[PDB]
This record gives structure tokens, C-alpha cells and sequence, in this order.
């Protein structure tokens, strides 16, 4: 009878084939072919297999390499492929609904996972490695473009913002992974990387948009100030509220509490999301998903244990969505060896800054050496932001039609794309790798 | 706009020698001046990307120099293949805008037309048009002047003209003019008599 | 191998629209910008729009702006334009090249053949020679509405002297004349003008 | 702090209101007054709300109203209601799909839910209650509607297959839920009711289309007699395959046993009903999600009452949706008093003549006195097949442009109405009321 | 009460479309068939075909077939027929009616108000006073493409013998002519073509 | 098809008395034979379906008898609104077919048309144009016949006539003909002759 591993690649093999013709039945042209879901279900197919791929590999004292490494690669080989590109097309509108619905996810769970006592006393510390880093990095980002690439001063800022923010979607997992492993956790290490990486984002967008209404003489840059200074404060305040209601009314002595629970933190964290980004603020989502989620599992305490599981098996289901339409967005088209040495050579020059930069800001905080070279090391990812606004200056550039511009957006999308790839998958082995040795275990 | 202008029209040039085209801007398009190539039978194809960068399989002959805002192209060698149109574009700005165009002709002796008169047949009496036409052919340059002299009248109206591509063979031209008029303007008249 | 291969001549009348065709093979065609380009007779060039293959975005030169609408479809690798409320200054040559857009020295460098628009009120009509006698001779085909009239002359004419004049538009009325060269014993033009199927021959004696 | 009924119904408002939030913030345009989705989940609580307040009304000795009435009501009103039905519009497509998806749910449920020695005993019984009720009933309208109504014979008998087959939505759950009591399991009624009551359609379809052929002489009756044992055949074929197929593969040492076990029945059923429905066997899909489910249940034997556990709660979801979509079918214009009292007449004395040829197949089977009637009384129930071809007389007819038989294909579609309205929620509560009483609870 | 109003006269060109529109209130929208009626000038109606605003789906009188194509908005709650290829014969007044599609005897019972078409190439064109004198006085307005010329007389002229005959096509030149009736002394018509705001009066004598 | 007809296409019919419109069918139509109203101002409203089933809010008078395939419309008495042209429509197969339709128009006492001539005014002949216009008004009934007779010469073509539909104040008819030359004709004929 059937028994091992022939019996489990029939079942997966089946289960495969049949949701995609299930899906196909019900809606038949879209399920094909061309069609939208069927490029949405082959992306999902390949990105999984990419993550096991790689994963298996195992030569080296290093640990097997990330899956976020083969899910992005199989984006790219989707993207790039020319049949398998032709074939498999996602419609814009998708593949950002998808993403935005990935970040609320792990937003949530970052919210969830954060530790009251340690936010209590790493105060300053999460606010000097939240905008100090990034500052820094932009800034000497700039002065490279300009003297490597001749990008003007306005167009070296706004490389240096978009090539700004660290990822939530690497740092938060793998803190979460740590946490759970006991490591670090007296000192609260995952409760400062999980709080300060969320922070960042909104700085580096602001400068982005100040830059970048800078560069096209559009607007003022008071206004554009004064909406990033709105999106943290109504993010604040909207996340307190949502997080002091969910925080109680859904009682303790109710059929499904868990469930009841669940969909309330995640169905609010995405219209939080979605509403902000479509009101003109986007920024204020993620903050506000943050404290809410927040507040949320400080007034849960215990039971915030089964909220936690159900939301780490919906990023379980999410992630390869969102790595893999991360990867199908980078096009070989901007990766053209015509000067991709120089946008290597800053992208490698920034990030050595804000390694340094990094270990720098967290110096004075009680840590010792192990601990703040972690932290220096596990700021690295950068993801899911520079995909999400990488390509909004060469648009930009060609509404206004002019061909300079035009040069300096797709410089800007090439070192924003080289970024992603070069630090995302060795930011996440490096987490991987340094955790258990350089962390206190706790036990 | 940026509206391009090349001085020359059209050109001579023999087939053995260099030739050099201008095209001067209404700006200061900082490079951005492709080159195309138009053939008499209608296929456009590209030259020259950003000034002088040669485009991939376009013969080494084309040099596309300069700099600034007054353009030029030159060609090394002229062979029978590159005898036609050469427009300069350019996409510094937003409106793209092309140049007025140049033609290429082969350079040859100067030649007479022949301008022969053609008294409109039996049948154009009969149909009911009354047409006449001139025809001199195989003269060179296209510097030509058209007119009648139906029975010493003269009129500056209803006159039909067409003229004939460089020809591909002895470099001539040839050129077509047909007056039509009323059926009683015929009658009236019976000598023909055409100037050129 | 890439080419762009787009509809075929086209017959308007004035106040009507047309959808033009451009199919392009041997490249992705999702991966490239799709330029249009109106060249009127005589006149040079001039810009109209493009159109990206990807996300559906267009950008109008501000002359054609409401006049030109620019639509693609990825599945059958083609774009079209509409030309609406169509005039006598709509007729002529349209082009479309494709341009990479992710590239810092970008130009068209791929062009289709032409597709020749014509927006005139008469309708098909058949060609009329008209033999002329005084060496040369002509028999000048009067007025047609269908351009490709494609007069012949028989074997042995052809040796030389065959100039064909263009057919000029000759207000609504397309005339092609034709002349041949040599003694008093000729040939006629073996018209053959396929739109009305009329292949007169009308033979030209020496009176 | 919150407690108590406030409590209760501020969560639930809350849910309701930031659901539709959610679906509005990810669609927009669809989640509003007219689009799609918004109709969707304004039928969808609209259902639920009826359902619950119907169920609260218990003053006489009956037990309280069934909910089916106060979700066919909720449609009802929601088509018919003026400004309601304008700004509550629901694609036909999807109305047809998720009718599809719930009569799947409940084949399934029903399937599962069979009992094999029953099923070995009561072997003939099941046929003589499958097909003999079914034609006589179709006999005696047809005859009531020449007579009465004055429709010519093919009309008639189209009409008598229209008003034909019983409702397993209808008699699967109370069936279900007696049989979990323990009410007559010893003579295994709930077996022969739940078997019974899925193959009757595949007849009166089958009787409908050659009816309808004849009336319109379109194509040949051999053609449709065919196609409905090819149904059979063919149903009962990849039933009995995929059956024996999910029965062993999905191993008993597996990670998720359940979940992989209850993904491929349903998603097995929903293939095979839409894959059936879209190649022009309709019927042979329901027959298959019937077998197929048995077998597995049969090889599972203890393992099925998790995955039928899960499958009750997706039908829990679904029935709202499926007995609103119903009663939205249903509008008033048909329901005119033009001639409403000969259609009522008809549809009555139909259902009796029904009760009364139940009862006779039923005689000799060892059931005693109090079962017959019993079984007799829980035949009734008429719906989700009366709505799914209702209209298609009139359609044809409109198509073909005959006046004539446009006014014929009105009075079917107003007789199909009338009998859906009049006998589901008479039936589901006679069964209901009926249930404890007359059978016999082992314990 | 129940309403349906459609668009107001159109003018098209020949081998162009047109856009019909269709608005009904006071009754659920999407509860009823629209149909459309064609009636040519002189000749009787002829039924087009019919749109079922609940299910957009149609059907067309074989006629009109392809000439036609219906259309309808549940949310707008107007339907709009779309006439393709105009020629000289597609001037004429459409009508929209709703019908019971579940009536056994239903009906139209419920039309628009017409929308006239007109399928001419001319363009607008002032109107020329003619003034005809010998009892009787008429003017006999000459050309001019816009029908609605609304000829007038000053006050007086109206009391009697004002018969104003309709406007005629006249090969794409539209005539309008009047008389009046009565000693020599006369009046003027003052003809108000709106359409080029040529408000000509042109005084008539008793010559 | 099922083509309609209606004999009768134009009866006379008093203000005080009962009329009748027929309308035959082609082919069997059981009893789907709806009746329509349409007022000269171009308003049409229903008036009887399926026979005989009056339509509500018609006034009483309207009685849609007849059956088989041959049926009728009556009027019980002739009110001024009454007057407008009715039309028969079936219903019973697929491609619904209208009648020819019938125009009511009031009786009265016979009349004879004014038939004044109408010179073009020196405008005409300055301008250009040369247009003759017969003046024929207040005749009954529309019997009535159009020609020229300009210097004794009869042409059969270049005539431009319309009528004006039945008067409301005294029911009457107008007729105008306007006959367009060129101004050579105009020139040889001086002297104008209409009859009517
Ligand atoms: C408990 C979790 C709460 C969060 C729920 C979020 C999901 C909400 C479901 C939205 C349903 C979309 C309907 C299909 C769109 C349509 O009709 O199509 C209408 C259009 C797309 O078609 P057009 O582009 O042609 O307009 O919708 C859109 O514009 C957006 C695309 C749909 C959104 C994609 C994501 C849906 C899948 C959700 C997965 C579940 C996530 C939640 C799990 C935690
Ligand atoms: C484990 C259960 C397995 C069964 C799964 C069945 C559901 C499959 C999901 C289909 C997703 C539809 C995408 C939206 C359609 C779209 O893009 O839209 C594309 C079109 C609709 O737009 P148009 O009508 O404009 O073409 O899709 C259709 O034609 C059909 C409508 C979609 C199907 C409706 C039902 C979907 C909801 C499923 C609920 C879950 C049921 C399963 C639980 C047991
Ligand atoms: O994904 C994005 C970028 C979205 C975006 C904002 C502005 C813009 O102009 C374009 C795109 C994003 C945030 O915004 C805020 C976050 O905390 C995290 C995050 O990942
Ligand atoms: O819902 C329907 C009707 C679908 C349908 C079939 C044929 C047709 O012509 C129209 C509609 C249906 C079945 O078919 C078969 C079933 O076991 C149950 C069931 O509920």
C-alpha cells in the first residue's frame, strides 16, 4: 500500500493540479494561460518550490541558503523568461494588493511580538537606530551618485531615500524566530528590531517625496514635511484608539474569542492600510498597524499565544507572494552592464556606511560587542520598499517627457533593484547565522 | 517648440564622394539628436542614436558629428544604397520634433526637356473634357517652369502638374501638365503652342 | 528576427474614424514602447504618441491630443490607434516603432512599412484611357478613385522610355499618365485597375 | 467594564460594518452601492438577519419558524423592494456560482454523512422513492395543467418535471441533524432520505429536457434520453474513481491529515459539479460528489467526523447565501393574480398526490406506520432545482418569439415559484416538527 | 408617474454612428424590455429590436441586424442604441418603449418622443429671404442645413393665410416657404435661423 | 413576414359620429393585435391590446372589436382630440409588424385652391437662382394636380412641392410648388401661366 515519500509527492502533486483546475472551473478565461490568476497561482507554485530549493542546499559551515533567496528568484526568472514572461502576466493592481496585504500581515505580527518592558527601557536607542542610520545612508548614497554616476544633488538624495529603509519583511521573521528561541530576549534585542523597523519606512519616504517634489519643482517641501510629520501623529493616534477598542470589547467570556480576535487585528490592519495609501497617506497604515497591534497584545497578555499562530500561518501562506511579485517586478532591462558597476559600487558603499553608522548609533545602550554587531549586521535587508517606489521617479520623469530626467529615474531604479538583491538574501543569512552565536540565550 | 530646420532640401552628390548634412535646432538640445533614413520606397530606418553613436548594423561609412545645437551628419563614401531622405529628430524635450528632411540626388549633366505637345484625342472632343497636355521629359535640374500658350492665350488656371522621381537609370526628370477646360474654350482654339 | 507588421491601406470618408493595426514579432513585445509617427505627403515626420505594452500608459503629442487614441493587447501582441472625425489633413502615412524605454541612449531603431489613410467623399469609379497621337505617346488615364490603378504596357514596350507619372489626387479624381518612346507602329497601355476590374486596353493606332 | 448582551452586539456590529470596510478598501468601486460585491454582502447578512428573527418567533406549540423562511423572505425583499433591488444588484454569474458551490457543499456533507449497512438494507426502497414519486407527481401536474391552466400536453408535462424533484439542501441538513440525535438510525431513514434525495433531480432534469426538446421539436428525444443515462453512467464511473482514489492516498501518517482529507472531497465536488455543469452533462456532477464522498467515508470510517465537522461549518456559511440567492430569484411580477389561484391549485393537489405516492413506495418496506408518514411529510421540500430551471421554458420561448409560448413558459416559471415559496419552509419545518416524534430514537 | 426621454435631433455624416440614449423614470428600471421603433418619414414604424435590462441581453429585428447594437446602464437607468455605417436611409425618428416582459398581454405601451437622425454630408448654412410679390405674399425661404429655421412674421400677419408649408430636403438644401394673405402695404418675414443666428428680415414691397 | 395592411389610409370622418379603422393580417394571428394612437405632433400612445383589452386610462369610447385576422378599431363618437393616425401592431410571432397606418381627417364642405402665381423677385435674377413658385392654397380635398405652364412650355421636371397637413380652424389644404431653372430659361420667358 502507499507508504513514504511516493505517497506525499502524489498527494502535493494532486493538490497542486487540483486547486489550479478548481479555480479554473469556477472562473475559467482567467485560470489560462494569459489570464490573471493563472499567472497569480503559477507565481505562488514557483516561488514555494524556489524557497525549498534553495533551502535544501547545503554545503558550507554557513546554514542552508534563505528561501527568500529562491522565492525572489523565481519572480525574476517569471519576469524574465520571454515565453514564461508572455504567459504569466499579473495585473498591476494585483500584485500591489497582494504586497500591501503581506506587509499589514507582518506588521501585525511585528505589533504582537513586541515586548512591553524592553520598549519601556530601550527608549532612545530604537529612536537613534530608527533615523540615524537611515540619514546617514542617504546622505553619503548622494554624494556617491554624484561624483560616481553625476546624478545632480537633488537626484542623489532622492537615490539616496529610495536606497533608505530596512525591510520589516526580513527582520521581522527572523527576530520572531529569535524570540521565540529565547535569544537575546533579556536584553530585548527582537523587541528593538522589530519596533525600529518599522519607524524608518516612514522617514525615508517622506525624504523621498521632499526630494523628489525638490528635483520636479512641484508643490513645496513644507507641505510634503508637514504630511510626514501628519502620518505619524493621525498613525499614532488612530492606532491607539483601534488598539484601546480591540483591547477590550471583544470579551474575555465569548464562543470564539480566538477567531473573533484574529479577524479584528488583521481586518483592521488592512484597512488601515489600504484607506491611508488610497487618502494620500501612505505611511500612516503601517504605524498605525504597529500600535494597534501593539496595544492589543498588551492588554491580551496570555492569550495573544493562538492570535500569534494563526497570523504566522497566514505569512506562512503570504510570503512567497510577496518575495516572489518582488522578484517578477526587477526587469533585466535595468540591469544592463552599460554602468552597473558604478551602481554596484555605491550600493556597496552605502551599505558599508550604514553598517557602520549603524553600530555606531546603538553604542551607548548597555550592549556589549557580540550584541551590537548583531544589531549592526541585522539592519542590512532592504526590500519591499525600494519594489514599491523604486519606479516612481523614472515615471515621474517621464510625464514630465524630458530625457535627463529619464536617466537619472532609471539609474535610480537600477541601484534600487541591485539594493534589493544584494542585501535582502545576505541580510536574512547573516540574521541566520549570527543569532544563535553572537546573542545571549536565555533559558 | 524646438522645431528642427536643415538648411538643404536636396543636395547633389556623385557616387564616389563625401557628403555632409546640417540640421540646426530652434534650442539647446543637449545631445539628443537621433539621425533616420528614409527610402523612396517608404522604409524609414535608424542611423544614428544620441549624436554619434552608431547604431548596431549600420555600415561604418555614417559619422554622425555634431555638438551643441547645430548638428551634422557625414558619410565617408556615397554608394547607390544611400541615395535618400535623412531626417534628424530629436527627443530632448517632450514633443518630439523632426526635421524638414533632406533627398540625396545623383549629380549629372545638365539635360534639355523634350516638351512635346499632346493635342487631346477625338474621343475627349466627343466624351465631353477637354484636357491638354505637355510633356517634357528628361531634363535636369528640377529648375522648370510650366506654361501654355494655347492660341496665344494665356491662362493661369486649371493646370494639372506631376513630376517624376530622380530616375534611377540616366538621373533625369520628367515632368506632366495637363490643362483641362470647357468643351467652347476648345472650339475656339486650334494651334497648339507650349512653353518650358 | 523583429518586425512590425501593421494594417494595409485604408479608404475613409470625411467624419468617419479608422483603427489602425501594428502587430510586432521577434521580441517581447510587453518589454517596449510603441511610437506612432504621421508623415503627409511632401511634408517631414511628426510625433503623435506612444503607448506602453505593459501597464497601458500613453502620452499624446498636444496637436493629436483627443484626435489619436492609443489601445495594445498583450495576448495578440498588436497596438492600434484610432483616428476620429477624420479630415481632408488625416490622410497620410502612419508609422509605429517601438523604443526601449529602459535605456539611457533610447530611439525607435524598428519601424513598420506604412499604412496610407485616405479621407476623401467619391466613391470607386473606373479608369478611362484616353489615347494621344501627335517620337512618344501616352494614353493618360483619367480620373479613378482606387490608387493602385497599376498600368501595364504590353511585352517589348518596356525596353525604355515607360516614365509613369504619380497619379495625382486631381480633385477627387486620380489621373496617371504614362508615355513611351521609339515607328508609327505602337502598343496600348494595358490598363488594369483590379478595385473596379476594369483591364482596358483601349489600343492606340498611328493616325 | 463591557459585558453582556451590549457587549455582544457592538463586537458584532463592529465585525459586520469593518468587514464590508475591508472588502470596500481592497475593491472600492465593487464594495459600493450598485457594484457587485457590495450586493453580495448586503444579501448575506440580509439572509442571516432574516433567518435569526424567524427563528426567534415560537408562540404556539409548532417549534420556532424555520430560518429558510426568513432568508427566502430576505431575498425576496431585496429583489422587490424598489430603491433596495436598484442599489443591491448581484451578476448573474456569480449568483449561479455560489448556488453551484453550496449545492456542491451539501452533496458532499450528504455523502459523507450516508451509513453503508443502511444503504446494503434499504437497496430497493431508495429507487421506488427516488423515481416513482417523482414521475407521478410530474403525471398528475401535467394533467392539472391542461385542464386548469389549458397548457397543451408537452407544456403540461414540462411544467410536471419543472415542479419535480425534492430539495437536497433542504432535506440533507434536518436529515443530518436527526441522525446525529439518533432518530431512526435502527431502520436507517436519514440513509434512505439523504441517498434518495440526490438522484431524483438527475430523472427530472432528464424528463425537463426531453419535455422541452419535444415542445420546441428541437433536436431528438432519444438524443436527451441518452444524455440523461450517460449522466448516470458516467457519474457513478468517476465517482466510484476518484472515491477509491482519495480513500487511500492521503495517508493515515500524514502532517494535516484533516485538512488535506477535507480540501480534496470539497475541492473534488466543485470540479466535478462545474466541470459537469460547463460540458453539458449537468447532473452528472451532483451524482459524482455523492459516490465519491461515500466511498471516502466508507474507507475513513472514525477519521470523517472532522472533516465533517469543517464542511458543517462551511455550510453554515453558505446556506444564508444559497436561500437568499433563491428568494432573489423570485420576483413579484410573475406572482400577478391574474391567474395565481389556478397555479396555487395546481401546486397543491400536485403535492398531495405526491404525499399520497410516497406513502404507497414506501408500503412495503418494513418501516411501520409512523415512519411512512414521517418519510411521506419530509418529501416535500422543493427548491434550488425549481429556481435553477424555472425561467428556462420562458427564455426558449422568448428566443424562439412566440407569443404563445412565452405566456406557457409564464405560467411554469410562476408554478415553480409558487411551489418553491409554498413547500420549502412547510417542509423543513414538518420535518422538524415530525422528526422526534414519529421515529425512533436509539440510544 | 412614468417617463422615458431620449436624446434630442441628431445630425451625422454619412458612413458615421450615432448614439442614441434612452431615460426612463418612475418605475424600476431594470423590470421592463426596451424597444425600439423606427419610422421613417411617410412610411410606417418598424420595430428594431429590444434590450433586457436585467440581463443585457437582445434581440434584433433581422432588418437591422448588425446595423444596430443595443446598450443599457442599470445605474444611469438609460439604454442607448448605437447606429453603425449611416446612410441616406437611416434619417428618420426612433422611438423607445418599455414592455412587461412577464404579462401575458403585455405591450408598449410607453414610448419616448423621438429623436430624429438626419444622414447628410452638407454644413450649416444661412437662410436667404426671397421675397415674391404679384391677394397673397410669401417669402420663400431658400437653403439651409439646419432644419429648426423657424421662420416668423411680425405681429399682424398671423390673423389669417399664414400657411407656413414644411421645410424640404431639396437635394441636402433645405426650403422652407410661406404666404400670407389680404391692401399693398405688407409686411416682412423675419426669418430667425438659430443655427447661424442669422435673423435676415428683408422687407418685402409692394412692387 | 406577417405584414399588416390597413385598406384604408386616409377616411373622412365628422366631429359628432362613430368611424372604424381595419386592419388585416397576412397570416393567423390568434388575437395579438395591439392598437396604437400617434398625434401629429408626434406623440404615441397605446390604446388596445390583445384585441379588445382596453388600456387603462383610454376613455371608453375607443372599442377594440374584431378576431380571426381580420380586425377593427372603433370610435363611439369623434372628439377634435381623436383626430391623429392609427396604427395596428401584432405581436404574435417573432419580428413584430406595424400597419401602414391611418390618418383621420375632418369632413367638410368641398373647396377650391387660391392657385396664385408667385414672379421670383429681381433678387432671384441678380442672384443667381431662378425659381417659379405656384401658390394653390384652401382646397378640399387633397385632389389636386401640379403643373406649369410658363410661356406655353411644359416641363416635367425641376419642381419642388409640399402640403401642409388638415387645418385646424377651417380644415383646408395648401399646396406649394416651386420650380427651379437655370437663368437662361428664366431669360427666354417673361410671361407666367399656372395651372392647378
Ligand atoms: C481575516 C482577514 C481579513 C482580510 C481580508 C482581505 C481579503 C479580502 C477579499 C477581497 C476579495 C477580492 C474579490 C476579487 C476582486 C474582484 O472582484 O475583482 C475586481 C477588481 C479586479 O478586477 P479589475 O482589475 O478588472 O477591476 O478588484 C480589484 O481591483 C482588486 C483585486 C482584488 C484583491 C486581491 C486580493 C484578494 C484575495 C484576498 C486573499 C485573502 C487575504 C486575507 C487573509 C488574511
Ligand atoms: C476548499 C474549498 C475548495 C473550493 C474553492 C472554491 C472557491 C474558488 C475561489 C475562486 C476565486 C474567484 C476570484 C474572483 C473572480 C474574478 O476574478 O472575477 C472574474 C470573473 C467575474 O468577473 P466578470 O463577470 O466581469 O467576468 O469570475 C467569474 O466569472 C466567476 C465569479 C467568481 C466566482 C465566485 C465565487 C468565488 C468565491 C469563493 C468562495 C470560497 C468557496 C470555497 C469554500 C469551501
Ligand atoms: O510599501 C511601502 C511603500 C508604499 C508607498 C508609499 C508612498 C509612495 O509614494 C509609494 C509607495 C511601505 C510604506 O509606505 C510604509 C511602510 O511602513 C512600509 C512599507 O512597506
Ligand atoms: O441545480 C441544479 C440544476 C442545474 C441545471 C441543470 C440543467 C439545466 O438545463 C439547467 C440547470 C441541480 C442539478 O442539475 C443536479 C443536481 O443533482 C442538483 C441540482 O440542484
Amino acid at each position: 500500500p502507499p507508504h513514504g515519500l511516493l505517497d506525499r509527492v502524489i498527494t502535493n502533486v494532486t493538490i497542486i493540479v487540483l486547486l489550479w483546475a478548481v479555480v479554473w472551473s469556477i472562473t475559467g478565461s482567467e485560470c489560462l494561460p494569459g489570464g490573471n490568476l493563472f499567472g497569480i497561482i503559477i507565481l505562488f507554485y514557483c516561488a514555494i518550490i524556489g524557497g525549498k530549493l534553495l533551502g535544501l542546499i547545503k554545503l558550507p559551515t554557513l546554514p542552508p541558503l534563505p528561501s527568500l533567496l529562491g522565492m525572489l528568484l523565481a519572480g525574476f526568472l517569471i519576469r524574465n523568461i520571454p515565453v514564461i514572461n508572455d504567459n504569466v502576466q499579473i495585473k498591476h493592481k494585483w500584485s500591489s494588493s497582494l504586497r500591501s496585504i503581506a506587509l499589514s500581515i507582518i506588521l501585525v505580527r511585528a505589533g504582537l511580538g513586541l515586548d512591553s518592558k524592553a520598549l519601556k527601557k530601550l527608549k532612545g536607542v530604537c529612536v537613534r537606530l530608527s533615523m540615524g542610520p537611515c540619514i546617514v545612508e542617504a546622505c553619503t548614497s548622494a554624494l556617491l551618485a554624484h561624483y560616481l554616476l553625476g546624478l545632480p544633488w537633488q537626484w542623489g538624495f532622492i537615490l539616496g531615500f529610495v536606497l533608505g529603509a530596512v525591510s520589516p519583511a526580513v527582520v521581522v521573521p527572523s527576530m520572531l524566530l529569535l524570540q521565540g528561541g529565547g535569544y537575546g530576549v533579556e536584553k530585548g534585542v527582537p523587541t528593538l528590531l522589530m519596533a525600529a523597523g518599522s519607524f524608518d519606512d516612514i522617514l525615508a519616504i517622506t525624504g523621498f517625496n521632499t526630494c523628489l517634489g525638490i528635483a520636479f519643482s512641484t508643490g513645496s517641501t513644507v507641505f510634503n514635511v508637514l504630511r510626514g510629520v501628519l502620518e505619524v501623529v493621525i498613525g499614532v493616534a488612530t492606532g491607539s484608539v483601534l488598539g484601546f477598542f480591540i483591547q477590550y470589547f471583544p470579551s474575555r467570556d465569548q464562543d470564539k474569542l480566538v477567531c473573533k480576535r484574529t479577524f479584528l487585528v488583521l481586518g483592521l490592519s488592512v484597512l488601515a492600510v489600504f484607506s491611508s495609501v488610497h487618502f494620500g497617506f501612505p505611511g500612516s497604515g503601517g504605524l498605525c498597524t504597529l500600535v494597534m497591534a501593539f496595544l492589543a497584545g498588551m492588554g491580551w497578555t496570555s492569550e495573544k499565544a493562538e492570535v500569534e499562530k494563526i497570523i504566522a500561518v497566514a505569512w506562512d501562506i503570504f510570503q512567497p507572494l510577496l518575495f516572489g511579485l518582488i522578484g517578477a517586478e526587477v526587469s533585466i532591462a535595468s540591469l544592463r552592464p552599460e554602468t552597473v558597476g558604478l551602481c554596484v559600487a555605491t550600493v556597496g558603499i552605502a551599505v558599508l556606511i550604514r553598517i557602520l553608522t549603524t553600530f555606531l548609533m546603538v553604542c551607548f545602550a548597555g550592549f556589549n560587542l557580540k550584541e551590537k554587531i548583531f544589531i549592526s549586521f541585522a539592519w542590512l535587508p532592504k526590500a519591499t520598499v525600494q519594489a514599491a517606489i523604486g519606479s516612481v521617479a523614472l515615471d515621474t520623469a517621464r510625464s514630465h517627457g524630458e530625457k535627463q530626467l529619464e536617466d537619472y529615474g532609471m539609474d535610480v531604479l537600477t541601484v534600487a533593484f541591485l539594493s534589493i538583491l544584494i542585501t535582502a538574501p545576505i541580510g536574512s543569512l547573516l540574521i541566520g547565522l549570527l543569532g544563535p552565536r553572537l546573542l545571549q540565550k536565555v533559558e | 517648440d524646438i522645431v528642427m530646420t536643415q538648411t538643404t532640401s536636396s543636395l547633389s552628390a556623385s557616387l564616389g564622394d563625401r557628403v555632409t548634412i546640417s540640421c540646426r535646432a530652434s534650442q539647446d538640445i543637449s545631445n539628443y539628436l537621433n539621425w533616420f533614413q528614409q527610402k523612396p520606397d517608404g522604409t524609414v530606418k535608424l542611423l544614428i542614436c544620441y549624436t554619434s553613436r552608431l547604431h548596431s548594423g549600420v555600415p561604418s561609412r555614417f559619422s554622425g558629428s555634431g555638438s551643441g545645437t547645430d548638428y551634422s551628419l557625414t558619410i565617408s563614401n556615397l554608394e547607390q544604397e544611400d541615395i535618400a531622405t535623412y531626417f534628424c529628430q530629436q527627443d530632448s524635450k517632450h514633443p518630439w520634433t523632426f526635421g524638414g528632411g533632406t533627398k540625396l540626388e545623383i549629380k549629372r549633366a545638365d539635360a534639355a526637356p523634350t516638351v512635346s505637345i499632346f493635342p487631346p484625342s477625338s474621343e475627349q472632343l466627343t466624351s465631353g473634357g477637354a484636357s491638354v497636355v505637355c510633356f517634357l521629359n528628361n531634363f535636369y535640374p528640377k529648375d522648370i517652369n510650366v506654361k501654355w500658350k494655347i492660341d496665344g492665350s494665356e491662362r493661369q488656371n486649371g493646370v494639372l502638374n506631376s513630376w517624376t522621381d530622380q530616375d534611377s537609370k540616366d538621373s533625369t526628370y520628367s515632368m506632366s501638365s495637363t490643362l483641362t477646360l470647357t468643351k467652347d474654350e476648345y472650339e475656339r482654339h486650334n494651334s497648339y503652342t507650349c512653353e518650358a | 528576427e523583429v518586425q512590425l507588421q501593421e494594417s494595409g491601406p485604408e479608404l475613409v470618408k470625411p467624419g468617419a474614424s479608422v483603427k489602425m493595426s501594428c502587430k510586432a514579432s521577434g521580441y517581447t513585445f510587453t518589454n517596449y514602447f510603441i511610437h506612432w509617427v504621421k508623415q503627409k505627403p511632401g511634408q517631414g515626420l511628426e510625433w503623435i504618441g506612444y503607448i506602453n505594452p505593459y501597464n497601458d500608459i500613453t502620452k499624446f503629442n498636444e496637436k493629436f491630443k483627443g484626435k489619436a487614441t492609443l489601445t495594445s493587447d498583450k495576448s495578440s501582441r498588436t497596438a492600434y490607434m484610432e483616428l476620429s472625425s477624420l479630415t481632408s489633413e488625416d490622410s497620410a502615412v502612419y508609422y509605429c516603432a517601438r523604443c526601449d524605454g529602459y535605456y539611457r541612449y533610447y530611439a525607435m531603431d524598428y519601424w513598420g512599412q506604412g499604412t496610407s489613410v485616405t479621407v476623401s467623399s467619391a466613391k470607386t469609379t473606373a479608369p478611362s484611357v484616353y489615347p494621344l497621337a501627335p517620337v512618344t505617346l501616352g494614353c493618360l488615364v483619367k480620373g479613378y478613385f482606387p490608387e493602385p490603378v497599376t498600368l501595364t504596357w504590353n511585352s517589348g514596350s518596356l525596353s525604355s522610355g515607360v516614365h509613369t507619372f504619380p497619379a495625382v489626387l486631381q480633385s477627387d479624381l486620380y489621373t496617371l499618365s504614362s508615355s513611351v518612346t521609339v515607328p508609327s507602329q505602337s502598343i496600348t497601355c494595358n490598363v488594369a485597375h483590379p478595385a473596379s476590374s476594369t483591364k482596358v486596353d483601349k489600343k492606340i493606332e498611328p493616325r
